[PDB]
């Protein structure tokens, strides 16, 4: 249960970007989307949902 | 159409980033000996277009 956490709440995963990929007929914006990142102190690690 | 050949133009790709942003286009000129000089010479093609 300890080991299934670290692994959810610290993992890293995708999300594409706005246009990019086969935008629609005329689009103004395109960006990268920012979903999680991986923890970065021993504080920050300490708060998990267990 | 004095010089040029054909122009390649490619969108998604570059040498710098792969984004959207970046992209370009390759041009193929006329024959040899169907040029004088100068101003028939890549190095003007160029100014001209720079």
């Amino acid at each position: 249960d300890v080991i299934t956490a670290i692994k959810a709440q610290n993992a890293q995963v995708a999300a594409g970007q706005l246009g990019g990929t086969p935008p629609v007929k005329g689009q103004q914006l395109n960006a990268s989307i920012i979903a999680q990142t991986r923890l970065t102190s021993t504080e920050e690690f300490g708060k998990i949902l267990l | 159409k004095n010089n040029v050949e054909s122009v390649f133009a490619v969108n998604g790709f570059g040498f710098a980033g792969r984004g959207q942003n970046t992209g370009i286009a390759f041009v193929s000129l006329k024959d040899w000996a169907d040029r004088p000089g100068e101003e028939n010479k890549v190095e003007a093609i160029t100014m001209r277009a720079t």
